[PDB]
């Protein structure tokens, strides 16, 4: 974020190589997800570490770098509600992925603010925000004390 | 660590700051525009 400040006449590079970064973090998110939760059979340990550790760098990134192109909202909302649904997910995954969510809605208000969006936009992003809030409670609500840490905190920024 | 906490831990600066860290300061202003008078 320092070395992407646009009066610097360095923008065009710095934004190439962060745009290959976040794409290939994407793509690699997408495919693993896509096996992860499978619907199918019973996941595994390793696959759980990967999953981990490529949204641990997508949060970290998406706190000071607008990841909006690569829409995410998808793949993350999907994710905490299998979560919901099974009641075995890891805690720090649940942690992140709540974390990038609230980033997602965040940088989606940060567009909403130049009114060259419709209605529709609008609109959307209310619907994005009561569906987060209604699975931020739950998660108020949970055995892990981090999770229920985690909750408070975005809920009470988010209101 | 605690030089960070000595920083932001004033009560002045606990109620004017977000408690989930934002950094890019966009994303700051959507938060403290918020606060009023």
């Amino acid at each position: 974020h320092a070395l992407c400040n646009e009066e610097f006449t360095i923008f065009n590079r710095v934004d190439i190589s962060r745009s290959q970064l976040i794409d290939e973090l994407a793509d690699k998110f997408n495919r693993l997800l896509e096996d992860f939760l499978q619907e199918g059979e019973e996941p595994d340990e390793d696959d759980a570490y990967q999953v981990l550790s490529t949204l641990k760098r997508i949060t970290a990134f998406h706190n000071a770098h607008d990841l909006s192109k690569w829409d995410l909202f998808a793949c993350n909302y999907k994710l905490l509600k299998t979560g919901i649904e099974n009641g075995d997910m890891p805690e720090q995954i649940v942690i992140h992925a709540l974390q990038c969510t609230h980033y997602v809605i965040l940088w989606q208000l940060a567009k909403i603010t130049e009114s060259s969006s419709t209605k529709e936009d609008l609109l959307r992003l209310k619907k994005q925000m009561r569906v987060f809030c209604q699975i931020c409670q739950h998660y108020l609500t949970n055995v892990n004390t981090t999770v229920k840490e985690q909750a408070f905190t975005i809920l009470c920024d988010i209101l | 660590k605690l030089m960070m906490w000595k920083e932001t831990g004033g009560v002045e600066k606990l109620f004017s700051l977000p408690a989930q860290p934002l950094w890019n300061n966009r994303l700051l202003k959507l938060f403290t525009r918020c606060l009023t008078p």
